């Protein structure tokens, strides 16, 4: 089973509707390598991305011999989901995630709802003043 | 001078004047993109 | 498709449709058309005409 | 043509203000180098570029005070409020509207093969 | 000219989805066609362009998107309020990038010139590099096939004898 | 410090759990994970460190820092997931709609993400994609 025939094999069972299938195509494989791919320790993120680039347009290559794949609009999504995870991973990781892999059950959207009507400050304005009125201590101690 | 009507004196305004300067047309850029050579 | 407009006088009455490459290129053969363009010439001289 | 005359004319001083004394006193090689300052100064020379390279070759011994029997190399930075920095006076040697050909020929008059008189 | 300053990263993104160039300074396209945080980090490459440009040749350096959205955010008009609500989220996302890179100190950027029309000189912020002493001269140094590239492009519409007067043309010279 | 805490609006009970999830946040930002080490030397170092930063909680308004502590170590652990990769749809969608990833896609690249990620079938393609490159990912030379 070659990476090229199993991908593609899988991506022939997405719900067709017409060209617009090219984009959710693209993006689906997008998706699951930029994801799926793990980092290598040793390197930062500007060599991690030229590699796990050519890997993924190496797996485009296989994957365009049993089915078609726009390769400049996968890579387009690849590198922005792969920057996506880098930011999760260096940067602020989303309520969301720690809520779904772990008694949680009030959501971010409830306070985003009131913030909203009462036309004040969202959670995320909220955290960014949080990290901000935060930024003196952090930097003080270690 | 009995009566000091004023004759001289007016509100000055300007008529803008602001050119767009490109190479092309967003009709003909877009038709021909530009390629510099 | 894509909808472009001109106010010349030679579309009086016209609609053309032309393909073009979804997205855009650097010297993309695949345009229907390309300007060729050289920076237009300034030249400032004090002639002594006539 | 930029990149070779800073290398070439780049040292501890400014490499004019260094040619003040070695054997060009009152040589023509002495007067173009003071030739060479007023342009960058002013833009205007007393000898054309295109003549300097046939009077250089030659170095006659007729008579080089007649370009310029007062001003020594080292003063006319001072009289003409030049700067001595390497990278000023060769902006002020380009800017002129025949900077790049001036310099062009006077890199090749001080340090190309010019075939010169024994 | 104008000169819009953005990270290699955003540049690729540009190239390889095929977003039109020429468009980038009008403010209706580049936010379709650029995400949150790619107009931030715009807005970040360009308070960290340390050159000044040749401003008596008519070259200035681009206004951040996030500028022109806050002031059409203001301005009345059958987008004004998703524009404000861009804005806030420009906002909350610049912080979370200044709080995240502010390690970042002492380092200057190469930058590469890719002109587009005569009216956008996009600016690559690419590679840093650390400089802590005499940070003005490393970038200078660094920067040689930048400078030599402005002026290039500059030459093919301002007078030579006006472009050798610039502060570009002088930094071409002190780095070679 | 307070006159920020007051601008999160009151949501039932939950006012002392939102802003423990929120100074999870503020101190996980700024205190990064170096990718370096595995997750036992640099993990107890930032946690060791938040649980020293949740000794100024007196000059804060509602922080339970037990659940803090919870939400930080929650944080460490999704990092180490991202950094070896994920395939687990429950997560994957997590991530692909979400406020993060929001901001780095288009409004166009998003509503393809919601027509993939929200399909009928999503969790099973996406799960036999996951197997098809974990099995296979080494193979790409």
């Amino acid at each position: 089973q070659q990476l090229g025939f199993e991908l593609s094999r899988i991506l022939k069972q997405l719900p067709n509707l017409g060209g617009s299938d090219r984009k959710t195509r693209a993006m689906l494989l997008a998706n699951a390598v930029a994801l799926q791919i793990p980092f290598e320790t040793l390197l930062d993120f500007d060599e991690q991305q030229d590699k796990a680039v050519a890997k993924f347009k190496k797996i485009l290559s296989k994957v365009n011999e049993n089915i078609a794949v726009d390769t400049k609009l996968a890579v387009t999504y690849f590198n922005n989901i792969l920057r996506i995870r880098q930011s999760l991973i260096t940067g602020i990781t989303d309520p969301c995630l720690v809520k779904a892999v772990l008694n949680d059950y009030l959501t971010v959207d409830d306070v985003n709802i009131v913030s909203a009507v009462v036309n004040g400050p969202d959670y995320n304005r909220i955290q960014a003043d949080m990290g901000n009125a935060l930024n003196q201590l952090i930097g003080s101690i270690d | 001078n009995y009566n000091e009507k004023s004759q001289r004196d007016f509100r000055v305004v300007t008529i803008g004047y602001n050119l767009a300067a490109s190479r092309q047309d967003e009709f003909a850029e877009r038709i021909y993109p530009t390629t510099v050579i | 498709y894509d909808i472009v407009s001109t106010n010349n006088q030679l579309f009086d009455g016209k609609l053309v449709v032309i393909p073009t490459r979804a997205v855009q290129q650097e010297n993309d053969i695949l345009s229907w058309g390309q300007f060729f363009y050289v920076s237009t010439v300034i030249a400032d001289l004090p002639i002594t005409r006539g | 043509v930029l990149a070779c005359a800073i290398r070439l004319f780049s040292g501890n001083y400014n490499w004019f203000i260094l040619q003040d004394n070695n054997s060009n006193i009152d040589s023509y090689n002495y007067q173009f180098l003071l030739d060479t300052v007023r342009y960058i100064a002013t833009g205007h020379r007393r000898i054309s570029i295109t003549q300097w390279p046939m009077l250089l070759a030659t170095e006659p011994d007729a008579g080089a005070q007649l370009i310029e029997p007062r001003a020594e190399i080292a003063t006319l930075f001072n009289e003409l409020k030049l700067d001595l920095d390497t990278v000023s006076m060769i902006q002020n040697w380009v800017k002129h509207k025949n900077g790049m050909n001036d310099l062009m020929y006077t890199l090749h008059l001080l340090f190309g093969s010019v075939e010169v008189i024994d | 000219t104008q000169v819009l300053v953005m990270p290699k990263a955003v540049f690729e993104s540009y190239k390889t989805a095929g977003v039109q160039f020429n468009k980038l300074l009008d403010t209706n396209y580049i936010v379709s066609e650029t995400s949150v945080n790619d107009l931030a980090e715009i807005h970040q490459a360009l308070t960290a362009f340390p050159f000044l440009l040749p401003e008596k040749l008519d070259i200035k350096l681009a206004v951040s998107p996030i500028i022109k959205v806050a002031e059409l955010g203001e301005i009345d008009g059958p987008e004004q309020f998703k524009m404000k609500d861009l804005h806030n989220r420009l906002e909350s996302r610049l912080a979370t990038n200044e709080l995240r890179d502010a390690g970042n100190r002492n380092l200057v950027y190469d930058y590469y010139l890719y002109p587009v029309d005569e009216n956008l000189w996009v600016a690559v912020q690419q590679s840093a590099h650390i400089a802590s002493s005499d940070p003005r001269r490393v970038s200078i140094q660094l920067n040689h096939t930048f400078f030599d590239s402005m002026i290039n492009e500059m030459l093919n519409t301002r007078p030579r004898e006006s472009v050798a007067s610039t502060q570009i043309f002088t930094y071409y010279l002190e780095s070679c």
